[PDB]
């Protein structure tokens, strides 16, 4: 019963971050690079007003 | 649900470990059933003195 608990959480430590988590932080970073993006936009929309 | 795979290996285990134990327990009643025999035994011996 030790060996078979021991094999599973060196499993899980090896494996560390899976696909998943890594596309979350990626969308999370896309999303604050795009909410930036359009204060250029913004200011020239003023100035044309 | 990973977490949870890995609690009921445990469990699995522990009703496994305990299972073995309960032979050892009846293996030691068997010996001392004979104890009480050999003691019986001993009376009987003293009787034909």
């Amino acid at each position: 019963s030790a060996q078979n608990r021991l094999e599973k959480y060196q499993q899980l430590y090896d494996e560390d971050i899976n696909h998943g988590e890594q596309r979350a932080m990626s969308l999370l970073d896309a999303a604050a690079g795009q909410s930036l993006a359009g204060q250029v936009l913004s200011i020239a929309e003023g100035v044309a007003d | 649900r990973q977490e949870w795979e890995i609690q009921r290996d445990n469990a699995d285990g522990e009703v496994k470990q305990m299972d073995a134990q309960l032979e050892s327990l009846k293996i030691r009643r068997e010996a001392a059933q004979m104890q009480v025999e050999y003691q019986e035994t001993q009376q009987a011996h003293t009787q034909a003195q």
